């Protein structure tokens, strides 16, 4: 639903890099690969955490009650 | 439901001691210690150091089943040398080593910029 | 100082790249493990929910809250509820926090760990402050609220360890290596044509001397010199993870000498 | 004719027909309410049939969660409907 | 207080027997049971 708080495999805190990562794409027009390394996500376990997440909450919020 | 509480990996339940020492009958000067609420962290360690002792004839450890937190340590030593002592020794010998290491670290830590 | 010797390469608020030398592989490992499993830390361990009209579930939210790293700098000056002589939780063994958020604006209202508020009395010890490291002091994104939705919560941080749950873990990963040049021949390299040409040469190959063609196998060499690097999650200053690592491992062997003794 | 059923906490009377699971989690309207944590064979829906033959729904034996939503409705025949969703 | 909520108008209804099953203006024959005040505790695990 939402950015997991931490990387399943190692623990890295990642629940604080979703908005950044999102901006690093739109407003800076970077690519996910470069975007991720610039967020400090160097090892692929943490990378997949963000690169793969699906923000379904944004769709839930569209429901009235 | 079947899963035991996680604290049971480091918390001695009732009636349990941290150690159970036993005399091995198969060989002389040998003992078998049952460490409760401990795993490979302390096993391979006390084992490894127990090996640097030359008057130690045998030292091995094993956790029979990954489910339960407890390992067995068998120590055999030359006559006159009590295994119990070798453990004590293997311990102190370890506790020191870690003290030294601790220091050297806090030392190099300061000399760093950031 | 004769014995296990450190030799830091890099260092910062998150990583501590270093080189352990003059130590048995075992100790290098036990220390490696402890940093991962047994360093005490504060973490939300109980959530009371007064109101949640969010899009998530209580247990869902409650789960994240426990994953939110909390200030554990003076953790030793706090006790485990299980030992504390109080009934349940008191200021001697816990830290209470609050989270109240209301989707006021029409745009999507975000909820972060910065919005957590301590309500107990820290009695002077730095402890319980939600850790923050992002360029905008927001912290972890706990939830998202639409206009009209609400989230009234009450948590209770407590002292815990990784063995009990990964939320209490101070470490994030722990690079670990030795004999970057396979001289001890601890591993046998798989290959199609060339072992050497197919396997990348790791960082630490620069810090060591490549074996020489004709040199016979060094059958007496042991494994000393370990190239680690600890990464803190924030609940504790990096330098500390290592430090306290060596410590907890130290108190362990000690709790054992005291067993033989009182035995 | 003059024989229905009612959703309300049953408490034994000239029939006593009930079951093990406790009803202490039901409200007097005969339905637990969201937020309440259930388990065992706890009674989720209390229904009676006439003086009082118990006709209530107990939670699935091997299950246990928290009530996520209770919905009360009506059919096309004007029947009182109840749907308890447990999370 | 409130014993029930409404499928849509959110209005906190609450009526006795013979009151059928509707609401005020939003005759939605649905209605939700409203949460409890007996605060639920959670394990942060
Ligand atoms: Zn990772
Ligand atoms: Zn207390
Ligand atoms: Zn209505």
């Amino acid at each position: 639903m939402i950015v997991p708080v931490r990387c399943f495999s190692c623990g890295k805190v990642v629940g604080d890099k979703w908005e950044s990562y999102l901006n690093l794409l739109q407003e800076d027009e970077l690519d996910e690969g470069t975007a991720l390394s610039r967020l400090g996500l160097k090892r692929y376990c943490c990378r997949r955490m963000i690169l793969t997440h699906v923000d379904l909450i944004e769709k839930f919020l569209r429901y009235n009650p | 439901m079947n899963a035991p509480d996680r604290f049971e990996l480091f918390l001695l339940g009732e009636g349990e001691s941290k150690l159970k020492i036993d005399p091995d009958t198969k060989a002389p000067n040998a003992v078998v210690i049952t460490f409760e609420k401990e795993d490979h962290t302390l096993g391979n360690l006390i084992r490894a150091e127990l090996l640097n002792d030359r008057k130690v004839l045998f030292a091995a450890y094993k956790v029979e089943h990954p489910f339960f937190a407890r390992f067995k340590l068998r120590i055999q030593t030359t006559e006159g040398y009590d295994p119990k002592d070798a453990l004590k020794n293997a311990c102190n010998s370890i506790i020191n080593k870690l003290g030294a290491l601790k220091t050297n670290f806090e030392t190099e830590w300061n000399l760093q910029t950031l | 100082e004769e014995g296990p010797q450190v030799k830091i390469r890099e260092a910062s608020k998150d990583n501590v790249d270093f080189i352990l030398s003059n130590v048995d592989l075992a100790m290098a490992n036990s220390l490696r493990r402890v940093m991962i499993a047994e360093i005490p830390t504060l973490a939300i361990d109980s959530v009371e929910v007064e109101t949640n009209t969010t899009v998530l579930a209580d247990e869902f939210i409650a789960h994240r809250l426990g994953l939110i790293p909390l200030q554990s700098m003076d953790i030793e000056q706090l006790e485990y509820s299980r030992d504390c002589f109080c009934e349940d939780h008191c200021d001697k063994c816990s830290v209470v926090l609050t989270l109240q958020a209301f989707g006021e604006s029409e745009s999507t209202t975000n909820v972060y760990s910065k919005d957590l508020v301590i309500v107990s009395n820290l009695m002077g010890r730095n402890i319980g402050h939600p850790i923050i490291q992002d360029k905008e002091g927001n912290g972890v994104l706990i939830c998202k609220l639409r206009k009209g939705q609400e989230l009234k919560l009450t948590c209770v941080a407590k002292k815990g360890i990784a063995k009990e749950h990964a939320k209490w873990g101070p470490a994030a990963a722990i690079e670990f290596e030795y004999d970057p040049w396979n001289k001890l021949k601890h591993t046998d390299y798989w290959y199609e044509q060339d072992s050497a040409k197919e396997w990348p040469q790791s960082k630490n190959c620069e810090y060591e001397d490549p074996p020489n063609e004709g040199d016979p196998f060094d059958y007496k060499a042991q494994a000393d010199t370990f190239y680690m690097n600890v990464e803190s999650v924030g609940s504790i200053p990096v330098d500390q993870v290592v430090v306290r690592g060596i410590d907890t491992l130290q108190k362990k062997v000690a709790s054992i000498l005291l067993a033989l003794t009182q035995m | 004719m003059s024989i229905t059923e009612t959703f309300e906490k049953p408490q034994r009377t000239n029939t006593l027909r009930m079951k093990h699971g406790t009803y202490d989690k039901l409200d007097d309207d005969g339905l637990i309410a969201p937020g309440v944590r259930v388990s065992g064979e706890d009674v989720i829906i209390g229904k009676t049939t006439p003086s009082k033959r118990d006709a209530s729904t107990p939670l699935r034996s091997t299950e246990n969660g928290i009530v996520d939503q209770v919905l009360v409705t009506t059919n096309q025949d004007g029947l009182k409907f109840v749907k308890v969703r447990v999370r | 207080t409130l014993k029930y909520i409404c499928a849509e108008c959110s209005s906190k209804l609450s009526l006795s027997r013979t009151d059928a099953v509707r609401c005020k203006d939003c005759g939605h024959r649905i209605l939700l049971k409203a949460r409890t005040k007996r605060l639920v505790q959670f394990e942060a695990r």
